[PDB]
RNA sequence: AAGUUUGAAAAGCACUUUGGAAAGAGAGUGAAAUAGAACCUGAAGUCGUGACAAAGACAAUGGAAGUACCUCCAUUUCAAC
RNA sequence: UCCACCGGCCCCGAAAAUGGAUGACGCU
RNA sequence: GAUGUGGCCUGGAGGUUAGGACGAAGCUUAUGGCGUGAGCCUAAGAUGGACCGGCCUCUAGUGCAGAUCUUGGUUGGCGUAGCAAAGAUCUAACGGAGAUAUACUCAACAUGCAACGUUGGAUACUGGAGCGGGGAAGGAUUUCGUGCCAACGGCACUCGUA
RNA sequence: GGAAGUCGGCAAAAUAGAUGCGUAAGUUCGCAAGAAGCAUUGGCUCUGAGGGCAA
RNA sequence: UUAAUGAGAUUCCCUCUGUCCCGAGUUACUAUCUAGCGAAACGACAGUCAAGGGAACGGACUUGAAGGGCUAAGCGGGGA
RNA sequence: CGACGUCGCUUUUUGAUCCUUCGAUGUCGGCUCUUCCUAACCUAGCGCCGCAGAAGACGCUAAGGGUUGGAUUGUUCACCCACUGACAGGGAACGUGAGCUGGGUUUAGACCGUCGUGAGACAGGUUGGUUUUACCCUACUUAGCUGGAAAUUGCGAGAAAAAGAUUAUCCGUGCAAAGCGGAGGCGAGCGGUGGGUAGUACAUGGUACGCUCAUCACC
RNA sequence: GUGGGAUUGUGAAGGGAUCUCGCAGGUAUCGUGAGGGAAGUAUGGGGUAGUACGAGAGGAACUCCCAUGCCGUGCCUCUAGUUUCUGGGGUUUGUCGAACGGCAAGUGCCCCGAAGCCAUCGCACGGUGGUUCUCGGCUGAACGCCUCUAAGCCAGAAGCCAAUCCCAAGACCAGAUGCCCACU
RNA sequence: UACGUCCCUCUCCAAACGAGAGAACAUGCAUGGGCUGGCAUGAGCGGCAUGCUUUCGGUGGGGCUCGUCCCGAGGCGCUGAACCUUGAGGCCUGAAAUUUCAUGCUCAGGGACAC
RNA sequence: AUCGAAUCGCCACCUACAAGACUGGAGCUUGCUCCCUCGAAGGCGCCAAGUAUAUUCAUGAUCACAAGACA
């Protein structure tokens, strides 16, 4: 007969326990199609930073209709993967069950350290019998053994893809052990996709090749941790009047006289963070190319000026982008230097929103340290002149 | 380490051979990248060549594309039971937003964890002008750098460090030397 | 509160050994040091340890009937019996 | 064939708070 | 609730019969046998060390699981709660058994840690309504020197109002 | 934002020294009164005023 | 009836504010982990629930439904 | 909608009883938080009206979601201001005090009115009046280690496996077809790892690729 | 059988005998997904339109598409809060003879302050299929005729179920793999 | 037996402790340099001079001595200087640069399991 | 290699399928008549590899888990 309010946060979510990965995993692919071409469906990025962007807006009927907004948008470096191996997968009264594994018949050092704690130290001895058997007749049969047995029963082809950290020359991931994840092949026959798959062999697939620009994206990642916390912070709960004794910032009745036990729905301190999270719909703002080939990452048609996606002093704590990268809109789970995977869309793409064309005016690249004002290094130097230690150096020069 | 990597398993003769057969393989595969990428740099066109970067360990203020840092390095050998080196530390980046009645004791610990570290030595000593320099502004204002003389010598073998300050206007420009 | 009630005699453990010492390991005394000093006997309860029995979660204990394995127990039988 | 009336079995009349009780499963 | 029982059991007494250093009482039990049962009796102690069983009768402070029962001991909780006011110690040398304490390999780290008292130096606090210097009350050797660290100084001690 | 919190401004915030000016109702003429309010105070370099002894 | 006085009770106004909207960030000391030291309360036996009956609100009972063992930090639903 | 009659249902009121608790089950309200019910206020569908439209009335399925901010009051109730789609009603030991708070109620101090000769009384008013303990079990929340299908044992053999001299005695394909295609040693084949050399490819230090010498295996 | 241990308490040393246990799995990935949890929900504006209805006063709704509450899950580019980076300055009293360097006032105090944390105080994102109710129909008897039902069918609610989302093999996965070992 | 795993060690996307992610001579760590940023112009010295800047320009209310040289808050100059900038843990030694990084430490890793 | 076990029907003819208000097939008269493969057997296996001119069984002594079991 009381007051009335929802109650605090979403019992979808349960438990809030530590992830069982680090890694962003699909639980799911998208619907697969069989009329359209044979095609990827997912991508591991790493996480960077964030920044903005200035772009017009093109939705009639809007008050910012051809008007100019901003955008937080967040960096994610997406390195080329490697595809290593093949899977197929036929369908049982109990589930998927994987038929089998054509391995590549060459490996990276990179995907071989995965199977090892101490590489460095260890005989490094990972998948040598496997090339020595499957590199003869014997072998080659098997392989094709396995191949037809996907022709035959598989429902589901996958691949096997991991990262390669080597071209993620970052200094603060300090992984060197790709990572690994199987990413669905979905559009055609079984056949074409078991195709497309052992054309992929041994080679390197680009973000580029399996989104476009102005599209949506899933994306898979961990959330940030934050250890143990109280109720206030992990459910929302209201905190306690100052007068209360023995503390405020908790739940007052945890639970009724009956049923004589605490329910799961009654909120308590634990773990929060580190959750495992799906994050649909998130609009891929710019698909760009490393600095290595086109140096004018953040250059568009409105701004001629020459620059990087890296800002002004570096991503903080990440350092500078050297790869392709994906500039998605808003925000993703996770902090920056966690791998994180992009998934083609499960959510229908048909509304205004999702299927605009985003063309990027402006692209901040300011210091990420202290309330960046300059774009470039060379918009400082003409604010500030002449230093004294320019000064000195030129000083040096002349002798 | 693992088992098949032990020193007292192996013995010296096996475990420096299974060593120079990880460093000869690195080598090989070195030598052949190095040739490989020489040539095909060489029968490439203008445009190419510059489209290509510091491939061929071609760009200047670079690190060699071909092997680890570590690996170029020249191991002179075994340091003497007595050495002597000067060094900076950086204090404050050590000291940042600890409790201020604890931050001389805490300045003291980690220097001598730093020198223990360095030196190899568990039985590291701190002379009386290290001792005053780091108290001289009281328990909450340690300097955020000292420049300190550390001596090793030995008295099994016994190695112990004693530990001094090196009174300095500047710490600009000062990096680690060895001192006879 | 509290029997000094070791042992027939103090014969109250020389000497060796390692330990800073307390003590330990030996060796001696004594019929007996599980008689070594507020020392006869030395219970219950609780605990350590070795060997064994096993054993999900039916709280454990308990009844009744078997069975497996054990048994420092009893009794009987062992040839025209 | 329809008119009224009277039984049997079934149905409606038949709304409460932890998930639950022909003892359970189920049985036509 | 009443009553019966050549019914069981315990400490003493009058009788009568036995036993014990070739081991009494007590105590221990996968230690069997007997009894419906209270209990009795044997066996074994790799237990003990000096008294004591049976039977008839007499006698009483004569039988325990519980009384928020009495006294002593133990015990899970438990290596738990905690030992958080009065700001604080650092460094070298000396002293000390208190160490630089090691199987093979092993140069030293990764296999003796942590803690002491004194002197010197550093740093800080009390801040004269003082962890200053003297008295009453109260206490009565706590004073002093040397020695010593079993117990005590709720951590420690080479130190101590021990 | 400013008591909407709460039984209740509980708690906290707030005011603040000194100096000049200024200060209502009421009143036992003593007060009320530091009522309320307004203003000024640093540092330097100077100037003025405020004394004692002797012939 | 009363000026003055009041750690007395009450109402309103100005000021002011984390009292609140609605919470957030930082510190010391804890908790926490280690070395040394080391208690008490309490303790029939024990501890997963639903319904049913039942001294008319069961941890034990009837019928169902759960339940692999051992642990660290918390927490205040129940242990009427 | 419904007189006067009549039949229910419910335990959200109060009474009646006295069964449990008097070697003690913390007692009103609020706050906080979760859950449940429906006799439906709003939100979704649908009937019907005296239903022209708009606004509404009544009913049905429906409890998935939602159901405020304030003044006075200890209050629950109330009723006033205002917002809103709406500001529905209940249960959970009159949910919830080792969760709080302590305004009320309900000790001792004190004042009033009434009563009493009086000490004192009041179901009347007023003011002031200690809110203790979790480290155990379970529950719940997170967080580690670890056995185990005869749920620890039996040796107690069951594949959401293949398909054959009884799974042995070859590999592919094909319908569980018809057939069809490969399959003492040296040398050869096929490859794994090292030398020489040569483009190229890929994101461009590091792998793959053609030729030759070496070894290694299997055949 | 192989190996390693050990028997019961009264010395020593050799013999048996008997028990007990080990004798095949380790370690590293990618997955499956039974079961459980479960979430999105409202309002407004544009337009429909001042039109349908209506003498007139008055006066609607959906395709669509533009916002906004609430709730949920995140994030830190911006803006805001927070500072023991006691960062850099400034400033009071005391203090080392002075300047310097500082130091004490349990962070002296004041201004600005990165990083991190963080606010509906900021920013991003929140999805699809079945199956039924109530009810309305179709075909159609019982019962010539009729009838929505009786046997069949259709459409159908914020309901229920599953998908998507979260945990996940005591759900004991004869799912697929890398490498040693054992078997061979 | 072998692969290997864990502890010690190092890093921080993790974190009460366990656990996690990683690394295993690695630009790994350390110290410099540069960048990016914060504050707001350091100490010292000096006043048309061997100072500052590239021919210019160079105080102060007052006060004290014998035109000069002294005291004086503050001001000006060298000087967007001085200092701080990764640490519970910003960037750069792998695009280009009027500069875009340099050095030095490591010298058979140790231990336990697997057995 | 412990290890002695309890279990006692094999199969490459059952090891495909559907319906029971219509079961092999017809006919028209629609429940009877006519035809057939006639509507009630999965194949073997049970002591001569096959139905007969045979051929070793003891004393394991009258019951005992069959003292044996690749059918
Ligand atoms: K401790
Ligand atoms: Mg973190
Ligand atoms: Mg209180
Ligand atoms: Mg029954
Ligand atoms: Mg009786
Ligand atoms: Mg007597
Ligand atoms: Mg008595
Ligand atoms: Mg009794
Ligand atoms: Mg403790
Ligand atoms: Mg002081
Ligand atoms: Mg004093
Ligand atoms: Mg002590
Ligand atoms: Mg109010
Ligand atoms: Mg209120
Ligand atoms: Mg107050
Ligand atoms: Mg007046
Ligand atoms: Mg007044
Ligand atoms: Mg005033
Ligand atoms: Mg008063
Ligand atoms: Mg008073
Ligand atoms: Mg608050
Ligand atoms: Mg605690
Ligand atoms: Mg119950
Ligand atoms: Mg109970
Ligand atoms: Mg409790
Ligand atoms: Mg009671
Ligand atoms: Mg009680
Ligand atoms: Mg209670
Ligand atoms: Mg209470
Ligand atoms: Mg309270
Ligand atoms: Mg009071
Ligand atoms: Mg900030
Ligand atoms: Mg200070
Ligand atoms: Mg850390
Ligand atoms: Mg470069
Ligand atoms: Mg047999
Ligand atoms: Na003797
Ligand atoms: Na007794
Ligand atoms: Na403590
Ligand atoms: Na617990
Ligand atoms: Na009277
Ligand atoms: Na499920
Ligand atoms: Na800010
Ligand atoms: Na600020």
């Amino acid at each position: 007969c009381k007051f009335e309010h929802p109650r605090h946060g979403h019992l979808g979510f349960l438990p809030r326990k530590r992830s069982r990965q680090i890694r962003g995993r699909a639980r799911a692919f998208p619907k697969d199609d069989a009329t359209q071409k044979p095609h990827l469906t997912s991508f591991m990025v790493f996480k960077a930073g964030m920044t903005h962007i200035v772009r017009d807006v093109d939705r009639p009927g809007s008050k910012v209709n051809k008007k100019e907004v901003v955008e937080p948008v967040t960096i994610l470096e997406a390195p080329p993967m490697v595809i290593v191996g093949i899977v197929g997968y036929r369908q049982t009264p109990v589930g998927l069950k994987t038929i089998g594994t054509v391995w590549a018949h060459h490996t990276s050092v990179e995907f071989r350290r995965r199977y090892y704690k101490n590489w460095k130290q260890s005989a490094q001895l990972a998948f040598s019998r496997q090339k020595q058997f499957a590199n003869t007749k014997e072998g080659k049969v098997a392989e094709a053994r396995t191949l037809n047995a996907f022709a035959k029963k598989a429902s589901v082809i996958r691949v096997i893809a991991h990262t390669q950290l080597r071209k993620l020359r970052n200094h603060r991931v300090g992984v060197k052990k790709a990572h690994v994840q199987e990413i669905q092949v979905n559009g055609g026959s079984v056949a074409a996709k078991i195709a497309l798959a052992k054309s992929l062999l041994e080679k390197e697939v680009r973000v580029d090749s399996v989104f476009q620009q102005s599209e949506a994206c899933d994306v898979c990642s961990v959330t940030k941790g934050h250890g143990t916390e109280g109720v206030v912070k992990r459910w929302g709960v209201a905190c306690l009047p100052r007068k209360t004794h023995r503390g405020l910032r908790k739940v007052a009745c945890i639970g009724a006289w009956h049923p004589a036990r605490v329910m799961y729905t009654v909120a308590r301190a634990g773990q929060h963070g580190y959750h495992h999270r799906t994050q649909l719909n998130k609009k891929i703002y710019q698909i760009g190319r490393s600095v290595a080939v086109e140096p004018n990452q953040a250059t568009t048609t409105y701004d001629l000026t020459a620059k990087t996606i890296t800002p002004m002093g570096g991503f903080v704590g990440y350092g500078t982008v050297r790869n392709d990268y994906v500039m998605l809109k808003g925000s993703v789970s996770g902090p920056r230097r966690r791998v994180m995977t992009l998934r083609r869309p499960m959510a229908p793409q048909t509304s205004r929103q999702l299927k605009e064309k985003i063309v990027l005016k402006f692209i901040d690249t300011s210091s990420k340290i202290g309330h960046g004002r300059f774009q470039t290094k060379k918009e400082k130097n003409q604010w500030f002149g002449p230093l004294k230690k320019d000064r000195i150096r030129r000083e040096e020069r002349l002798r | 380490t693992r088992a098949g990597m032990k020193g007292k398993v192996l013995g010296k003769e096996k475990k420096a051979a299974i060593i120079d057969a990880r460093k000869k393989a690195a080598e090989s595969r070195k030598n052949r990248d190095d040739k490989r990428w020489k040539r095909v740099l060489a029968n490439m066109d203008e445009e190419k060549r510059k489209k290509f970067h510091g491939v061929g360990n071609t760009a200047k203020n670079s690190r060699v594309r071909g092997a680890t840092r570590a690996s170029l390095l020249k191991r002179t050998g075994r340091k003497p039971d007595a050495v002597s080196m000067e060094a900076t530390i950086h204090l404050s980046k050590l000291l940042k937003k600890k409790t201020f009645s604890k931050r001389a004791p805490l300045a003291i610990k980690r220097i001598k964890a730093f020198v223990g570290r360095l030196m190899k030595t568990k039985d590291n000593r701190i002379d009386a002008s290290l001792n005053t320099y780091i108290w001289h502004k009281g328990v909450k204002g340690v300097p955020g750098r000292v420049r300190v003389l550390i001596q090793r010598k030995s008295e099994h073998k016994h190695f112990y460090t004693v530990i001094s300050n090196v009174p300095v206007a500047s710490f600009k420009g000062l990096t680690t030397k060895t001192v006879e």
